[PDB]
């Protein structure tokens, strides 16, 4: 008899985690002169 | 099987990492199979998560490349140009205003990129093919007349 066949391949691996998102733009606008 | 640490990505030791982790916010990761030693900045290494250039930032903190400050328009006809006050920052403050100028960064510019990797070779020449079945002997002849 012949010999068997033979496996299928693992899948696709998966993504890198999605990074955030950045600062809250500026902090104060401008402070009161004297 | 081993998985190289994708880019913007550093493995946390050197020779047997357990989970890439993304570079930090002042850093930028170029090259693909960062890895990070451990004996001088901890978020360093010789191919690892560099941190920007004097003039260039980077905020996101898996990144391949930083950018250079953008221009300040402030209103009409006024571009001017933003540098940042120490060696890695993730913000551009304008270059007029910073306290430390380009006048005193002593720090000594590092090399260029060591050359790229040579290919793959071609596909190894088959072993010879087996010969054929070799001939047969002659026949016996037959028995001679009595
Ligand atoms: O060409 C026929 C070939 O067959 C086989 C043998 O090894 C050779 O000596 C020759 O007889
Ligand atoms: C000769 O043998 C090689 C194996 O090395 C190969 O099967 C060829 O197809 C055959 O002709
Ligand atoms: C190396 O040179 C650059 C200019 O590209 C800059 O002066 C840095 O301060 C220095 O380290
Ligand atoms: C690879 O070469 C560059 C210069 O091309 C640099 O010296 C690196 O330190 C080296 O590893
Ligand atoms: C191959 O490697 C070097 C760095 O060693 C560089 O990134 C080249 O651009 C690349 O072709
Ligand atoms: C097939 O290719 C390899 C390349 O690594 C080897 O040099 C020989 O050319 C042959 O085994
Ligand atoms: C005699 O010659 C060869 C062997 O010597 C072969 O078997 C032939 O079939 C037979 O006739
Ligand atoms: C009978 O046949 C054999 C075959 O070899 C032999 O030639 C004798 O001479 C013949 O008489
Ligand atoms: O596998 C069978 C062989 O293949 C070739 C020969 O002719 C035959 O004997």
């Amino acid at each position: 008899p012949p010999p068997p066949p033979p496996p299928p391949p693992p899948p696709g691996t998966p993504d890198q985690p999605a990074a955030p998102a950045a600062p809250a733009a500026p902090a104060a606008p401008a402070a009161p002169p004297p | 099987q081993c998985t190289p640490c994708a880019a913007g990505f550093y493995a946390n030791a050197p020779d047997s990492a357990t989970s890439c982790r993304a570079c930090p916010r002042g850093y930028y990761g170029p090259y693909s199979g960062a890895y990070a030693d451990n004996l001088g900045d901890e978020f360093e290494g010789p191919r690892g998560c560099y941190k920007c250039p004097y003039d260039f930032f980077a905020d996101r903190p898996g990144v391949r490349q930083c950018t250079a400050c953008p221009p300040l328009d402030l209103g009409g006809g006024n571009l001017v140009e933003q540098c940042t006050e120490d060696l890695g920052s993730q913000r551009c403050k304008p270059c007029s205003l910073l306290s430390k100028p380009k006048t005193a960064r002593t720090e000594q510019s590092p090399p260029p990129p060591s050359p790229s990797p040579p290919p793959p070779p071609p596909p190894s020449p088959r072993p010879p093919s087996p010969n054929p079945p070799s001939p047969r002997p002659p026949s016996p002849a037959p028995p001679s007349p009595n």
